[PDB]
């Protein structure tokens, strides 16, 4: 995702014999992640029926 | 002079389908063991399983 900057600088010193110059604007950058996890678990069987419950 | 049933086309047959009774014979019964009792009915099915009791 990008954004943009805000303006900084000096005034000037309005004055004869010389102009003036305009100025500038930047941007910029921004990322993230994804990430994903799972498990699992089982059992068996023989054990179930044999220890009284489940 | 005759149809002559060494002319016409003749089929097969097929029956479907039986069991082969198998051999060889498996009795001694009943005898030890038979006759179901009781505390066994206690010992087999679930819950408070085996192995087995007193």
């Amino acid at each position: 995702m990008p954004y943009w900057n805000d303006l900084d600088g000096d005034s000037q010193v309005l004055n004869d014999t010389d102009d003036l110059v305009p100025q500038k604007i930047n941007a910029g950058q921004d990322k993230a992640v994804l990430i994903l996890r799972g498990n699992a678990w089982s059992s068996h069987d023989l054990a179930a029926t044999l220890s009284g419950s489940d | 002079a005759y149809t002559k049933i060494s002319d016409v086309i003749v089929p097969e047959l097929f029956n479907p389908y039986v069991i082969n009774t198998t051999t060889q014979l498996s009795a001694f019964f009943q005898s030890g063991i038979a006759a179901t009792d009781d505390e066994l009915n206690a010992l087999a099915k679930k819950a408070g399983g085996g192995s087995t009791l007193n």
